[PDB]
């Protein structure tokens, strides 16, 4: 080669996706009472 | 008078209940509750 060019390209790498938490007692039930008592079977799989 | 609530009971070895915590009356013990354990390490915990 006689020449040369001084080429700049992007390269876009993801880093961090966004963060989230889940309130179970929320989600399975809206403010239900009677949803509320019988999720407690159900909260170690929810700490999980 | 009595109120429906959630409370963590701690059995010793011998089978005798000592120090419970009442859950939803502050978020500590909130937190305390959804921890399975009455000690609480440093950091950021999130609550319902
Ligand atoms: C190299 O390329 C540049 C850009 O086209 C030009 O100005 C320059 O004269 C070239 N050099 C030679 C030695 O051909
Ligand atoms: C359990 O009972 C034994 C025998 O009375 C006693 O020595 C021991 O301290 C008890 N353990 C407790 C209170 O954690």
């Amino acid at each position: 080669p006689t020449n040369f060019t001084i080429s700049v390209t992007t390269e876009v790498m993801p880093v961090s996706m966004t963060k989230t938490s889940v309130d179970c007692t929320m989600y399975i039930c809206g403010d239900s009472v009677e949803c509320s008592t019988l999720l407690l079977q159900y909260g170690s799989f929810c700490t999980q | 008078h009595l109120k429906r609530r959630t409370m963590m009971f701690k059995y010793d070895e011998n089978g005798t209940i000592v120090d419970a915590i009442d859950c939803a009356l502050d978020p500590l013990s909130e937190t305390k509750c959804t921890l399975r354990s009455f000690i609480v390490e440093k950091g950021i915990y999130q609550t319902s």
